[PDB]
């Protein structure tokens, strides 16, 4: 129904935002590709924001990229930073970048997802997908059938 | 544009090796340019062990990252390569070879330009020896020298300083069962110049630092 009073949230935990890939829409998700997607820039504060299910990831990368002198271009993990939960295929990758500043920061602006936490920038060393979120109203019935 | 590889030809079990390159003609410390060690196991394939950039950086294959080490010293233009408690495995030719990179979000490991030419480090807890030479007299003539007993590989034979090359011939050397190895080379040389021309070999060994010149003669 179009009506504004039309859907019904009896606790805040039927809120579910849902991470869903950028492979999922299908993008070219390859090493060499995906790279062209991300960038380093200054003067930008890495923001986060949690999420509650995702979908399975085609592809993953677990990044590592410092300055020519070792020193990480890439920010350390929060705590609350987990490797993403399901994918299929890990892109290892560990280098260094000869003339870079600042952190790595999505061009499209969409999001790099981990475990139940979406980020404005790429952590070094945690497994992560591309991806975006979307919110919406599942109750326990509903959610309890797909998942079960 | 040369790499020479440099180091002990032996090391013992549970002990690090240690080599180095020597570059030169271009500097260790050059933008745009990485370089790294490859080993290769006698009638075996190729293994990356580890590559070092332009920079401090250094980064290694995951079948032998605990052991392995790389370093650059940027006013000597050399390299060094540890690997630390080796096994039998670990018997084999170690390369230098300069890398190039692609530069993207990362620079990527690329086509490698240059090679050196190895050193073939063998495990053993055994130690060297020098080889005894013997002088193999001539009979349109052949004529050369016996390498006997030694270890381990490699041996180099040159024949009058290495002014003779036409009609050089080395073999394989064999491993005895004592654990020792013997090489022969020979020359085929015109029988009507084996009165006039001298005729001797030059027998390096490194791992001994021995080097045995040998005047071969008829009769
Ligand atoms: C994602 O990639 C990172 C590397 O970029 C992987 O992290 C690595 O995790 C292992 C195990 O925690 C670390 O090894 C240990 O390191 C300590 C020193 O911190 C050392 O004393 C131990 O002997 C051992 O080698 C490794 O250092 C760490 N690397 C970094 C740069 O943090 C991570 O495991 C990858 N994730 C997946 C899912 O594979
Ligand atoms: C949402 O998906 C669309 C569709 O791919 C993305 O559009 C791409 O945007 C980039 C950057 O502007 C362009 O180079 C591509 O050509 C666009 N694709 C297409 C098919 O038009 C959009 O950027 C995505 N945004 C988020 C937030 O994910």
């Amino acid at each position: 129904v179009d009506s504004v009073c039309s859907g019904t949230l009896q606790k805040t935990e039927d809120v579910h935002l849902m991470g869903f890939t950028l492979s999922g829409q299908k993008v070219a998700d390859s090493p060499l590709e995906a790279s062209k997607r991300w960038a380093f820039r200054t003067g930008v504060p890495p923001k986060n924001v949690e999420y509650t299910e995702g979908e399975e990831a085609k592809t993953c990368y677990n990044i590592s990229v410092t300055d020519p002198s070792g020193k990480s271009l890439l920010l350390d993990p929060p705590s609350n930073i987990r490797d993403y939960p399901k994918c299929k295929t890990v892109h290892h990758i560990q280098g260094q970048n000869p003339h870079a500043q600042g952190i790595a920061l999505h061009l499209w602006g969409a999001f790099f997802l981990y475990d139940r936490v979406a980020s404005t920038t790429m952590y070094r060393g945690k497994v992560f997908t591309e991806g975006n979120i979307a919110a919406m109203i599942v109750n326990k019935t509903v959610h309890r059938m797909i998942f079960s | 544009l040369q790499l020479q590889e440099s180091g002990p030809g032996l090391v013992k079990p549970s002990e690090t090796l240690s080599l180095s390159c020597t570059v030169s003609g271009v500097s260790i410390s050059d933008n745009s340019y990485y370089w790294g060690w490859i080993r290769q196991p006698p009638g075996k394939g190729l293994e990356w062990i580890g590559t070092i950039s332009y920079s401090g950086n250094t980064y290694y294959n995951p079948s032998l990252k605990s052991r392995v080490s790389i370093s650059g010293d940027t006013s000597k233009h050399q390299l060094s390569l540890k690997v630390s408690s080796v096994t039998a495995a670990d018997t084999a030719v170690y390369y230098c070879a300069r890398q190039r990179i692609v530069s993207g979000f990362v620079e990527w490991l690329s086509k490698f330009d240059y090679w050196g030419q190895g050193t073939l480090v063998t495990v053993s807890s055994a130690s060297t020896k020098g080889p005894s030479v013997f002088p193999l007299a001539p009979s349109t003539a052949a004529l050369g020298c016996l390498v006997k007993d030694y270890f381990p590989e490699p041996v180099t034979v040159s024949w009058n300083s290495g002014a003779l090359t036409s009609g050089v011939h080395t073999f394989p050397a064999v491993l005895q069962s004592s654990g020792l190895y013997s090489l022969s080379s020979v020359v085929t040389v015109p029988s009507s110049s084996l009165g006039t021309q001298t005729y001797i070999c030059n027998v390096n060994h490194k791992p001994s630092n021995t080097k045995v010149d040998k005047k071969v003669e008829p009769k």
